[PDB]
C-alpha cells in the first residue's frame, strides 16, 4: 500500500529523466554540427584542423 | 620570314599610347590628351639624356619630312581619332586610286559580257523545279545590271582609297622588314587631285587640301577602316539588290546617317551610345507584348541611361536629347517581326573605340576591393539542396542505394529511414530540415582520369614572366630606367614538349602539399582584348607553368566526373521567361560563400583542401595590367611588393577570375535557384549559354481558358518568382540588379538569334558583311580566298537570303578575286609567263572562273549546294553542272572533253585513303596546311616528354603508307572502307593529335630558325601559287578528244570515266567501287497542283513521288492558339571494335582483322568475335525555315526499293524531303498568307539510269603480306595493349 | 529482519550520487551561462534588434558596422516605383518619351494617336500621368 | 521497530530531491534549445583587403 | 513480499548509476563546445 505505491512514485522518475538526457544529447549534436558547418569555412580558427579529414585515396604514392 | 606575308585583318586592340608615343619620338606636335602622363615623361627624360637607336633615326627622319610639307598650309589642325571618323568613312581621291580602277572596270566588263547566259541558266532550274516558267522581271533586271548597282553604291570611291592605302603599306613592311637588303629610301609625298599622302613603315599621313585637316595613322587603323567599309558596301549593296529589305534599307541608312554625325563633336565616349544600340532592340521588341503592364519596362531604363551619358558631356539641353529620341522611335519601331533581329548585325559597322591600362585597371579595382555581409541559414539551405542533388544522382546508375554515400549525425526520423530504404528525396524534405545536413561526410567514390587526352594541355596560351622580372616586358626606351632580362619562354606548348618529367598526379601533389603558397616565381598579370565595343569591357589573364597546369587538370577532373549529375478539366502547361547575364559573378564570388561546396568535392575526390586553391592564392598576390606602351611610374626596379594600390596595381584582390573555376561556379549556382522555386511554388527550367543565362518558369492552367488570361497568368506568378529569386541571391551576395534583366511571355534569346514563340528570326546579314577579298593565311592563297567566299555565300543563303542573288554575287566575287590576285599584288614570283597571256586572254579567264573547282576551276559553289545542306558526290555533282552550263551556253563544248582528258598528278595510296573522294589533281592543296603538318610531326618528333613516349619515330610515314597499300592494293578498291579503317588505327591517332596541337607564326618561324624545313621545301611552298594558275592555263588550253563521249551521257557514267582514267598509275584497270549517288538538281522533278488541275504534265506514266500538302489562312507571322559491359569502354575498344565491324567477318580475314584490334585493344580472338555485332556485309529535321510547321509530307506512294532489299535510304531519301521543303519556302517567300486555295506539290524521281549493276561480292581476298610494327605500344593515352 | 536492515541502510547511506550529480548539474549550468553571455555579448540592436556578427579575423567588422545600424540593405521594390517588374510613370524626362513610345507603337488610328499626343502634351503631375496610363493601357489593350 | 526512522526519513527526502533535480534538467534543456536558436541566426562579416 | 520488496529496490540505483556516468560526459562535451567557441568573438 504505502511502500508499495512510494516505490511506484520514486520508480516513476528515470523515464524522464532517461527522455531528458536524450534530447539533450541531441541537441547538443546539433550545437557542435552548426560549429563544425561554420569553422569550416569562417577560415582558420585552428592549429591543424581545417580540411585535411578526407582519406587520401586509392593512389597516395 | 621570307614565306610569312604581314597580316591582312585587324586583330589586335587599338591602344592609345602606340600613336603618342611614334608621334613623341618623331617630335610632332600633336592634339592627344592621355590620362597618366607618366610615358610622356619617360620619353621626355629620355630625349633629355640621350638614348637613340634605329627606329629613333628612322622616325625623326619622317618627322623631319613631314614637318617640312606642312609649310604650305599656314592653317593645318591635327584632328584626333575617333574625331575624325566622319571625315574618313567618306575621303576620296581621284588620282592615287588610278590602278585598282582600271582592273575593277575590266572586272565588270568582264562580268557584264556573260551576266545574260548566267540568268538564262539560272531560269531554267525554276522551270524544272515547277515554280512557274519566268522568273520575275525585277529579278532579272537585277541579275543582268548586278555590277552596276555595286559600282553606283555611295562607297565604292572610300573603299578603292582604302585598298590601295592597304596594300602599298603592306608591300612597304614586307619589302622592308627582310634586312639582307640594307639601303634606305626616304618616303616623299605625292601630291594627289584632292589630299596628299605619305606612307612609310609606320605611320601614315594625310592632308586635305581644301579643309587643311591632318590626320595620322598607324597599321591598325588602316586595317580597321579597310575592313569597316569593305563591309558596309557589301552589305549595302545586297540589300539594294534584294526586294524584300526595301524598309530596312531606309532604316538603316538613317542610322548610318544619323550616328556618324555625333563623333566630331561627342569623341571616344559615342562609343557608349553605340553600344547601347543592342538592348534597345529588345526594349522595342518588347512593346509588342501581351500582358500589357510589361510595355516599356526594359525601354524606361535604356532612355535613362541614354539621358545620363548625354548629360555627363555637356550636352545638357533638352532639345538635343528630344531629338535623338524621335530619330530612335524613327529607326527601330517597326511592323515585321523578321525584320528587327537584323539591327542585330550592323552593331560592329562603325569601329572600335580607343582604350588605355589605366581605366581598366581602375574598373576592375573597384570590383575587387568591397566588404559584403551574408546570412547563413539561406548558405545552409543551398548547401542542402546540392547535398540531395548529389544524393539522387549517384542514387541513379546504380539503383537505389548509398553503399559509399554520406554519414549523418543527428539526422530526421526520415532522412535516416530513406537511407536505410534506400529511396530519393525530393528538394521538400532537404530544405524543410535542413538542420539534418550540418555535419554531414562522404566518402572517396570517384577515380582519377590521368590519361584521357591532351587538347587541354596542348591548346596554345601564353605565360607571364617570373616574379622577380616582373617588368622585362616592358622595352627599354619608355622606361626611366633599365630592367632585368628575360630567360623564360612564353608558351605553353613548347614548354610542356620540351620538360622532360612530366606527371599528371604530381601538379596535384604540388598543390596538396602546400608548397604553391610559398613559390618565389608565381606571377599572374591582366591583359587587354581585342575587337570590343566598350572601353572598360574585357581582359584575359596570364599566369605560371605549373599554376596553369594545376587550373587545367582540376577544371577538367570537375567536368568529367560529378559535373555530370547537373544534367541541366485537362490541364496543361504555360511558360514565361527570364534573361539575364552571368558576368561579374567572378567577381563577386567569394572564400566564405565557396568553401562549403568545394570542402564536400574535397571529400568526395579524396584530394584534402584542394578545389579552394584559387582565393588561398590570390588573397596575398598582387596583380597589374600589362601592354608594352603603359610604363609604370617608378625610378628603379623594385620588387612587386612595394607598388602602390594604384595606377595599374591590383593589391590583395579579393574575388575571382573569369575562366577559371567556370564549371565550379555554374554547378554551385543553380541550387539558389531551385530554392526560390520552392519558395515561390512554381516550376523551372534553366540554360547557360556563355555568359547568357534563361530560366523558364512554367505554371499547371484549365485549357479551355483564353490566350490572354493563360499568358497573364504565366507571367504573374514569372514575376514574383523573380522579385524571390532576387531577394535571396542578395543574401549570399550576387546582384541580380532591377533594371538589367528582361522579363517576358514571349522571346529568350540564346546563341543563333532570337527564338519567338515557336518560331526563329533570322540574322541573314551577317555573314555577308564578313565575305571580303582575302582570308586569314600565312600566305596569300587565292584558292583559300574563294573558299572562304563560297562558305559564307552558303551560309547567308540557309538564313533566308535570295539563292539567284547569292549566286550571281559569288560569281561576281570571285572574277573579282581572280583579277585582284594577277594584277594588284604584293607577291614577287608574279612572272610575265603567265599574268601577261592570262591579263590578255579574256574568255579564257571567264572559264577559269566558271568552272567549277572539284575538277579544275575555281567556283567551289554548285547549284545543288543552293537546295540542300550536303550533295552526294563532289564529282558527278561538277560534271552535272558543267552539262548544265554546255546546255545553257554558258561555256563552249569542248571543255567536256578537256576535262575528261587532262593530265593526272601523282598521289600515293596514303593520299588516295586520307581523301576518298578526290580525283588526282595537280597542285590543289593548302600551303598553311601542307606546312603546319610538317612543322607539328618535326616538333613532335623531338620532344622528350615521358607522356608521349613510343608513340613517333622516324619510321611512322613508312609503316604508314605499308598499311595503306595492304589495305587498298587488292582485287577490288574500296576508298571508304580504306579510309575509316586508316582512321581508327593508330596511324588515325598519330595524325589526329598532330592536328589538334595549334600552330601558328611564332612556333613556325621558331622551328624554321631551327632547321625543320629545308630551302628545297620553302622555295617550292613559296613558288606554290603560281604553279596554279600554269596548271589552270594548260588545261583550259589543251585539245584532245575522246571519241567515247557524247554530252548527253550519264554524269555517273562520266564520273566513272573520268576516275578510273585520272587514278591510272594505280588501279591497273581495277574497278573502284562503291563511290558515287546520282545528282539532286539532275534526277527529280517537281509540279504545283491547285483547284482542279492534275500533274497532267509530268503524269506521262511515272508514278512514283513524293506528296506534299499545305492549307492555311493568315500566318507566318504570329500563331494565335553485343555484351557492352557499361564500363570504361569508351577509352579504346570502341574503337577495337569499330575497327573489326568496318571490316568484315569473313572465313579467314578474321585473322587479320583481330591482328589489327589487338594492336589498339588486349582482346582475344573469341571475346573479339562475341563482342562485336553481325551486319548485311563487310560493312527528318528541318531548317530555318517559317512553312515547315504546316505541311503533311507524305511519301507512301514512292517507298520503291531498286537494288530490291530493305536498305539504308538507297538515294539518301531526306534529299527528296528538303529539296521538297526548300521549293515550297522560296515560293511562299515574300508574302504573308498562303492565300484562299490549298497548294499540292508532287515531287516526282526517276533514277533509272544512274543505277549500277554492282555485284555484292562475299569478301576481296587481300593479295600482299602483313607487316606491322614488331612490338606494340603501351602508352595508355593510345589506344593501349593492356586495358582488359 | 537482518536482510533488510542491510539493503535498507546499504542503499539510504549510499543515496550521495543525488549530491553528486546536483554538482554536475550546477557544473552544467554555469557553463551554458558564459555561453550565453558571450552569445548577448556578441550583438545589440541591428536592422529585429538582434543578429549576431562575426568576421573573418576578430577587427575586421569596423567597415560595415556603423556607416548598431550596419549599413544598407536591398532596397524593396514595389508597385511604386519602375522596374523590370513593371513600368510606373514619374517626373522625370523618360516617362513622357516611353509613353510617346507606346502610343506610337500602339495599334490604334493615326488621328486617335494625335488626339493622345495632344492630351499628353498638356497632361501634368504624377497623378494625373499615372491615371492617364491606367487610361491607356484599357484603351489600347482593349 | 527500527525499519521506521530510515525508510521514512531517507524516502521523504527523495521526494523532493528527484522532483528538483527532474525540473532543473527539465529548464536547463529549454535554455540550451534559445541558445541553439539564437545562434542558428547568424551573419559573417567580409573584409575589404585580403591580407591588410 | 516485505523482505522480496528490494528487486526495483536494487534496479532503481542499477540504472541511476549510468544517468550518472551520461550526464557526465555531457557536462564534459558542452564544456569543451563552449572553450572551443569563447575564442571566436575578439
Ligand atoms: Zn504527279
Ligand atoms: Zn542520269
Amino acid at each position: 500500500i504505502s511502500k508499495l505505491e512510494s516505490l511506484l512514485l520514486l520508480k516513476g522518475e528515470v523515464e524522464s529523466i532517461k527522455k531528458q538526457i536524450n534530447r539533450q544529447n541531441i541537441s547538443i549534436s546539433t550545437l557542435e554540427g552548426h560549429l563544425s558547418s561554420i569553422m569550416i569555412a569562417i577560415p582558420g580558427l585552428g592549429k591543424d584542423p581545417n580540411d585535411p579529414t578526407a582519406d587520401v585515396e586509392l593512389n597516395p604514392d | 620570314n621570307q614565306i610569312l606575308y604581314p597580316e591582312v585583318h585587324l586583330d589586335s586592340p587599338i591602344v592609345t599610347n602606340k600613336i603618342v608615343a611614334i608621334l613623341e619620338y618623331a617630335r610632332v606636335p600633336h592634339a592627344y590628351s592621355l590620362e597618366d602622363p607618366t610615358l610622356c615623361q619617360n620619353i621626355k627624360h629620355r630625349l633629355k639624356n640621350g638614348f637613340s637607336n634605329q627606329m629613333i633615326i628612322n622616325n625623326v627622319e619622317v618627322g623631319n619630312v613631314i614637318k617640312s610639307k606642312l609649310r604650305s598650309y599656314p592653317a593645318h589642325s591635327h584632328i584626333p581619332y575617333p574625331n575624325c571618323n566622319q571625315d574618313l568613312f567618306n575621303i576620296e581621291d581621284k588620282e592615287s586610286t588610278r590602278k585598282i580602277r582600271e582592273l575593277l572596270k575590266k572586272g565588270n566588263s568582264l562580268y557584264s559580257k556573260v551576266s545574260d547566259k548566267v540568268f538564262q541558266c539560272l531560269r531554267d532550274t525554276n522551270s524544272r523545279l515547277g515554280l512557274g516558267s519566268e522568273l520575275r522581271e525585277d529579278i532579272k533586271e537585277k541579275i543582268i545590271n548586278l555590277g552596276v548597282y555595286m559600282h553606283s553604291s555611295q562607297w565604292f570611291e572610300p573603299f578603292l582609297f582604302w585598298f590601295t592605302v592597304k596594300t602599298e603599306m603592306r608591300s612597304v613592311i614586307k619589302s622592308q622588314t627582310h634586312t639582307c637588303h640594307r639601303r634606305r629610301h626616304t618616303p616623299v609625298f605625292f601630291t594627289g587631285s584632292s589630299v596628299e599622302l605619305l606612307i612609310s613603315r609606320d605611320l601614315v599621313a594625310i592632308i586635305s587640301k581644301e579643309s587643311q585637316h591632318v590626320y595620322y595613322l598607324t597599321f591598325e587603323l588602316v586595317l580597321m577602316y579597310c575592313d569597316v567599309i569593305e563591309g558596309r558596301l557589301m552589305t549595302e549593296t545586297a540589300m539594294t539588290i534584294d526586294a524584300r529589305y526595301a524598309e530596312l534599307l531606309g532604316r538603316v541608312r538613317y542610322m548610318w546617317k544619323l550616328i556618324d554625325g555625333f563623333f566630331p563633336a561627342l569623341g571616344n565616349p559615342t562609343y557608349q551610345i553605340v553600344a547601347m544600340l543592342e538592348p534597345l532592340s529588345l526594349a522595342y521588341l518588347q512593346l509588342r507584348d501581351i500582358t500589357v503592364e510589361l510595355r516599356g519596362a526594359f525601354l524606361n531604363h535604356c532612355f535613362t541611361e541614354i539621358h545620363d551619358v548625354l548629360d555627363q558631356n555637356g550636352f545638357s539641353d533638352e532639345g538635343t536629347y528630344h531629338e535623338l529620341i524621335e530619330a530612335l522611335d524613327y529607326i527601330f519601331i517597326t511592323d515585321d517581326i523578321h525584320l528587327t533581329g537584323e539591327i542585330f548585325s550592323f552593331f560592329r559597322s562603325f569601329g572600335h573605340p580607343r582604350l588605355e591600362a589605366v581605366t581598366a585597371a581602375e574598373n576592375v579595382r573597384k570590383y575587387m576591393n568591397q566588404p559584403k555581409v551574408i546570412v547563413y541559414e539561406t548558405l545552409m539551405k543551398g548547401h542542402a539542396i546540392f547535398c540531395g542533388i548529389i544524393i539522387n544522382g549517384y542514387r541513379d546508375r546504380h539503383g537505389g542505394s548509398w553503399p559509399p554515400l554520406t554519414l549523418p549525425l543527428h539526422a530526421a526520423d526520415t532522412i535516416r529511414n530513406a537511407q536505410a530504404s534506400g529511396e530519393g528525396l525530393t528538394h521538400e524534405q532537404c530544405v524543410d530540415n535542413w538542420k539534418s545536413f550540418a555535419g554531414v561526410r562522404f566518402g572517396c567514390f570517384m577515380p582519377l582520369s590521368l590519361d584521357s587526352d591532351l587538347t587541354m594541355y596542348l591548346k596554345d596560351k601564353a605565360l607571364a614572366a617570373l616574379q622577380r622580372e616582373w617588368d622585362s616586358v616592358y622595352p627599354k626606351e619608355f622606361l626611366r630606367y633599365d630592367p632585368p632580362k628575360g630567360t623564360g619562354s612564353r608558351r605553353l606548348v613548347d614548354v610542356f614538349l620540351n620538360d622532360s618529367s612530366f606527371d599528371p598526379y604530381d601538379m596535384i601533389m604540388y598543390v596538396v602539399s602546400g608548397a604553391y603558397l610559398h613559390d618565389p616565381e608565381f606571377n599572374l598579370s591582366y591583359s587587354l582584348k581585342e575587337k570590343e565595343i566598350k572601353e572598360t569591357g574585357r581582359l584575359f589573364a596570364k599566369m605560371t607553368y605549373k599554376m596553369r597546369a594545376c587550373q587545367v587538370i582540376a577544371e577538367n577532373l570537375i567536368s568529367n566526373g560529378i559535373g555530370k549529375y547537373f544534367k541541366d478539366e485537362t490541364y496543361e502547361t504555360v511558360s514565361a521567361f527570364i534573361t539575364t547575364d552571368l558576368k561579374k559573378y567572378c567577381l563577386n564570388w567569394r572564400y566564405e560563400t565557396i568553401s562549403l561546396f568545394a570542402q564536400r568535392l574535397n571529400e568526395i575526390y579524396g584530394l584534402p583542401s584542394f578545389f579552394q586553391w584559387l582565393h588561398k592564392r590570390l588573397e596575398t598576390s598582387v596583380l597589374y595590367v600589362s601592354d608594352p606602351h603603359c610604363p609604370p611610374d617608378l625610378d628603379a626596379h623594385v620588387p612587386l611588393c612595394k607598388v602602390p594600390n594604384d595606377q595599374i596595381f591590383i593589391k590583395y584582390p579579393m574575388g575571382g577570375i573569369e575562366g577559371y573555376c567556370q564549371k565550379l561556379w555554374t554547378i554551385s549556382t543553380i541550387p539558389y535557384l531551385y530554392l526560390a522555386a520552392y519558395e515561390s511554388g512554381v516550376r523551372i527550367a534553366s540554360l547557360v549559354q556563355g555568359d547568357n543565362q534563361t530560366i523558364a518558369v512554367t505554371k499547371r492552367v484549365p485549357s479551355t481558358w483564353p490566350y490572354n488570361l493563360k499568358k497573364r497568368e504565366a507571367a504573374r506568378v514569372t514575376r514574383d518568382y523573380f522579385v524571390i529569386l532576387r531577394q535571396r541571391l542578395h543574401d549570399i551576395g550576387h546582384h541580380l540588379k532591377a533594371n538589367e534583366t528582361i522579363v517576358s511571355s514571349h522571346f529568350f534569346v540564346y546563341s543563333k538569334g532570337i527564338y519567338y514563340d515557336g518560331l526563329l528570326v533570322s540574322q541573314s546579314l551577317k555573314s555577308i558583311a564578313r565575305c571580303v577579298f582575302w582570308s586569314e593565311t600565312i600566305v596569300d592563297e587565292t584558292r583559300a580566298a574563294c573558299s572562304n567566299i563560297a562558305t559564307t555565300m552558303a551560309k547567308s543563303i540557309e538564313r533566308g537570303y535570295d539563292r539567284y542573288l547569292a549566286y550571281s554575287l559569288n560569281v561576281l566575287k570571285v572574277i573579282q578575286q581572280i583579277l585582284i590576285s594577277l594584277g594588284f599584288t604584293i607577291n614577287s614570283t608574279m612572272t610575265r609567263d603567265v599574268v601577261i597571256p592570262l591579263l590578255t586572254n579574256n574568255d579564257l579567264l571567264i572559264r577559269m572562273a566558271l568552272l567549277p573547282a572539284p575538277i579544275g576551276g575555281m567556283n567551289y559553289l554548285n547549284m545543288s549546294r543552293l537546295f540542300v545542306r550536303n550533295i552526294g558526290d563532289p564529282v558527278t555533282s561538277s560534271i552535272a553542272d558543267l552539262k548544265r552550263m554546255i546546255l545553257a551556253s554558258l561555256m563552249p563544248e569542248e571543255t567536256l572533253h578537256q576535262v575528261m582528258t587532262q593530265q593526272p598528278g601523282d598521289s600515293s595510296f596514303l593520299d588516295w585513303a586520307s581523301d576518298p573522294y578526290s580525283a588526282n589533281l595537280v597542285c590543289v592543296q593548302s600551303i598553311t596546311r601542307l606546312l603546319k603538318n610538317i612543322t607539328a610531326r618535326f616538333v613532335l618528333i623531338h620532344s622528350p616528354n615521358p607522356m608521349l613516349k613510343g608513340l613517333f619515330h622516324d619510321d611512322s610515314k613508312e609503316e604508314d603508307e605499308r598499311l595503306a597499300a595492304f589495305l587498298m592494293d587488292r582485287h577490288i578498291i574500296v576508298p571508304r572502307a580504306a579510309h575509316e579503317i586508316l582512321d581508327h588505327s593508330v596511324t588515325g591517332a598519330r595524325e589526329s593529335i598532330a592536328g589538334m596541337l595549334d600552330t601558328t607564326k611564332g612556333l613556325i618561324r621558331a622551328s624554321m630558325r631551327k632547321g625543320g624545313l629545308t630551302s628545297r621545301v620553302i622555295t617550292r611552298l613559296s613558288n606554290y601559287d603560281y604553279e596554279q594558275f600554269r596548271a589552270g592555263m594548260v588545261l583550259l588550253t589543251g585539245r584532245k578528244r575522246n571519241v567515247l563521249i557524247d554530252k548527253e551521257s550519264c554524269s555517273v557514267q562520266l564520273a566513272r570515266a573520268l576516275r578510273s582514267h585520272m587514278w591510272a598509275r594505280l588501279a591497273r584497270g581495277r574497278p573502284i567501287y562503291g563511290l558515287e549517288v546520282p545528282d539532286v538538281l539532275e534526277s527529280m522533278r517537281g509540279h504545283l497542283i491547285r483547284r482542279h488541275e492534275t500533274c497532267v504534265i509530268c503524269e506521262c506514266g511515272s508514278v512514283n513521288y513524293g506528296w506534299f500538302f499545305v492549307p492555311s489562312g493568315c500566318q507566318l507571322d504570329d500563331i494565335d492558339k553485343v555484351r557492352a559491359p557499361s564500363r570504361s569502354l569508351r577509352s579504346a575498344v570502341r574503337i577495337a571494335t569499330v575497327y573489326s565491324w568496318a571490316y568484315g567477318d569473313d572465313d579467314s580475314s578474321w585473322n587479320e582483322a583481330w591482328l589489327l584490334a589487338r594492336q589498339r585493344a588486349n582482346v582475344s580472338l573469341e571475346e573479339l568475335r562475341v563482342i562485336t555485332p553481325i551486319s548485311t556485309s563487310t560493312n527528318s529535321g528541318t531548317s530555318l525555315v517559317r512553312v515547315a510547321r504546316y505541311t503533311t509530307i507524305s511519301n507512301d506512294n514512292l517507298s520503291f526499293v531498286i537494288s530490291d532489299k530493305k536498305v539504308d535510304t538507297n538515294f539518301i531519301y531526306q534529299q527528296g524531303m528538303l529539296l521538297g521543303l526548300g521549293v515550297l519556302e522560296t515560293l511562299f517567300r515574300l508574302e504573308k498568307d498562303t492565300g484562299s486555295s490549298n497548294t499540292v506539290l508532287h515531287l516526282h524521281v526517276e533514277t533509272d539510269c544512274c543505277v549500277i549493276p554492282m555485284i555484292d561480292h562475299p569478301r576481296i581476298p587481300s593479295s600482299r603480306k602483313l607487316e606491322l610494327r614488331a612490338e606494340l605500344c603501351t602508352n595508355p593515352l593510345i589506344y593501349d595493349n593492356a586495358p582488359l
